[PDB]
């Protein structure tokens, strides 16, 4: 009856609307993981920089274009690569001539390009997040991935003919492979962070107590 | 009863070439339009006392070269452009004295322009990664051996239809040479084989597409593309 929003987190992500919506029929079914760090006390986390990883897996080959959104808890301090940029990209991406990482306050826009569908499975991108000095025992930083679009341009994920089965993929990606409102987390830390649209998180276990 | 000629009709032909432009240029050029000729029509004869007029005799005079006169008015590529799926020509009258004329079968006079988005390489009206990755591959199949850009099309939009001689292709790739080292000195009437289509025009419009993205210049892309390019190409700075 209540209604709970995210500590240091809003909810971006949009309802996917492109034709087709549905991806359940997709040949190639995308699915993008999140790390999900826990610490076992506050001493333990306060002050850790964390290693986040975007790994997708069940579409080795199949893939050639992408572009999507990464938001983390406020709270967190992300730590730039060399070069200023929030994301890196990972080994998922090395065939991919195409990549880039752009800034987004507490958060980063993800894409690449590849001349042929060398897009593969593994890390496609990695944000390194520092834990706050003053964490505590019981906190939840959710990190979330999430679909956006307007009518000037949207997020993609799909091959390099953007084919038919392209955007089937594309669908799935965004309706299954990740999580959104539409497609909720029951991972019972998010649902404690009330950040159930997120898709990894660092967290500390609560105190006894 | 008392001869007098009058002008019956006027006409122009028109030899003119196509033109491509960006939506957020704000003139079309005068150099498409190759030679005009007005052609002008008399009628010879007079009135009977019955009121009743007789035409004598009908010729043209000598016909005039107004090439140099004529402009396309107050039409620019900026208040013409409209975004239309698969559709990106338009005809744009020609004013000469501050007037339109009437072709040889009683048309306005008009010229071909095309008018697309900076950037958008497979003409869905859209600047995303799918045009990135389309340049990309465009310069991948050319620097292969055996291939080059009249065996290669470089858009994937049904306009094209994978034909690398269609005039959609010479204009995917005006809108994706975003990165010209030549400047200006390359003309918009250059053909895709003329140009150069390669990583770093593809890595721009990426950069373009992923600004787009963020927060910071979401409206920038939108309201004015031109300064977001300036900056993706190294043109301007920050
Ligand atoms: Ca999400
Ligand atoms: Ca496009
Ligand atoms: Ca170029
Ligand atoms: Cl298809
Ligand atoms: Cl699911
Ligand atoms: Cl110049």
């Amino acid at each position: 009856h209540h209604h709970h929003h995210a500590m240091a987190l809003t909810d971006r992500g949009m309802t996917y609307d492109l034709d087709p919506k549905d991806g359940s029929s997709a040949a190639t079914k995308p699915v993008l993981e999140v790390t999900k760090k826990v610490f076992d006390t506050a001493a333990d986390a306060a002050g850790q920089t964390v290693t986040v990883e975007f790994k997708v897996s069940g579409a080795e080959g199949k893939y050639a274009t992408t572009g999507y959104h990464i938001y983390w808890d406020e709270r967190l301090e992300v730590v730039a690569t060399k070069t200023g940029a929030y994301a890196k990209k990972g080994a998922a991406l090395e065939d991919s001539s195409l990549a880039k990482a752009e800034n987004n306050g507490n958060g980063v826009f993800v894409a690449s390009g590849a001349d042929d569908d060398f897009g593969a499975d593994g890390v496609m991108w990695t944000v390194e997040l520092k834990v706050p000095a003053d964490a505590k025992a019981g906190d939840v930083y959710p990190i979330d991935v999430a679909y956006q679009w307007d009518p000037s341009k949207g997020d993609l994920f799909t091959d390099n003919k953007d084919s038919a089965q392209g955007k089937l993929m594309q669908a799935y990606f965004f309706t299954q492979g990740i999580k959104s409102s539409s497609n909720p987390s029951t991972d019972e830390y998010l649902v404690k962070a009330n950040a159930t649209y997120a898709d990894g998180y660092i967290a500390i276990k609560a105190g006894e107590p | 009863n008392t001869v007098t000629s009058a002008v019956k009709t006027q006409y122009v032909e028109i030899e003119s070439v196509d033109g491509f432009y960006f939506n957020t240029e704000d003139k079309f050029d005068t150099a498409q339009i190759k030679k005009a000729v007005l052609h002008t029509v008399y009628n010879e004869g007079y009135t009977g006392d019955d009121g009743v007029a007789v035409v004598l005799r009908e010729y043209e005079s000598e016909p005039v070269d107004i090439t140099a006169e004529l402009t396309f008015g107050d039409a620019t590529p900026a208040n013409t452009y409209k975004a239309v799926e698969n559709k990106f020509d338009y005809e744009i009258p020609v004013y000469y004295n501050n007037a339109t004329l009437k072709d040889a079968e009683g048309n306005d006079a008009t010229v071909t322009v095309y008018i697309g988005l900076k950037g958008d390489t497979d003409l869905n009206n859209i600047v995303d990664g799918r045009d990135a990755t389309a340049t990309l591959t465009y310069y991948a199949a050319t620097s292969t051996d055996g291939k080059d850009a009249t065996t290669v099309a470089l858009s994937p939009s049904t306009l094209v239809g994978g034909n690398p001689e269609s005039v959609y292709d010479d204009f995917s790739a005006f809108l994706s040479d975003v990165k010209v080292d030549a400047g200006k000195e390359l003309t918009r009437f250059a053909k895709k084989a003329e140009r150069l289509i390669d990583g770093r025009d593809a890595s721009s419009i990426l950069t373009f597409y992923t600004k787009s993205s963020v927060d910071q210049y979401k409206d920038m892309a939108a309201n004015e593309p031109n300064k977001l390019w300036d900056i993706v190409t190294g043109d301007a700075e920050e």
